[PDB]
């Protein structure tokens, strides 16, 4: 399924993911397509900061959800 | 509708931690300008 990640520079990144993908998996995908190391990434969805070992589904992140990325 | 996640991300980008920003936006009733003033004022 697809989700989106909005950056503060105005970019929208589209990711190919499964509900069971961990947040670290998602960070790795963002790195593959944008060059940002997982440890420089903070992801925000639905008033929560997303933790590495949990999955998209643990946060009720569904198809076409938009996450917000902030760099450290 | 109010643009909460985008507002969190923006203020985090100004050099503040997630829990601080979340809490400041709550206090500010989602007003970015007011939350920013809180974050600047009480930074440590």
């Amino acid at each position: 399924m697809q989700i989106f990640v909005k950056t503060l520079t105005g970019k929208t990144i589209t990711l190919e993911v499964e509900p069971s993908d961990t947040i670290e998996n998602v960070k790795a995908k963002i790195q593959d397509k944008e060059g940002i190391p997982p440890d420089q990434q903070r992801l925000i969805f639905a008033g929560k900061q997303l933790e590495d070992g949990r999955t998209l589904s643990d946060y009720n992140i569904q198809k076409e959800s938009t996450l917000h990325l902030v760099l450290r | 509708l109010e643009n909460v996640d985008a507002k969190i991300a923006k203020l985090m980008g100004e050099g503040y931690a997630f829990e601080e920003v979340k809490r400041a936006l709550e206090i500010a009733q989602n007003n970015v300008e007011v939350a920013r003033s809180i974050l600047r004022e009480f930074a440590f």
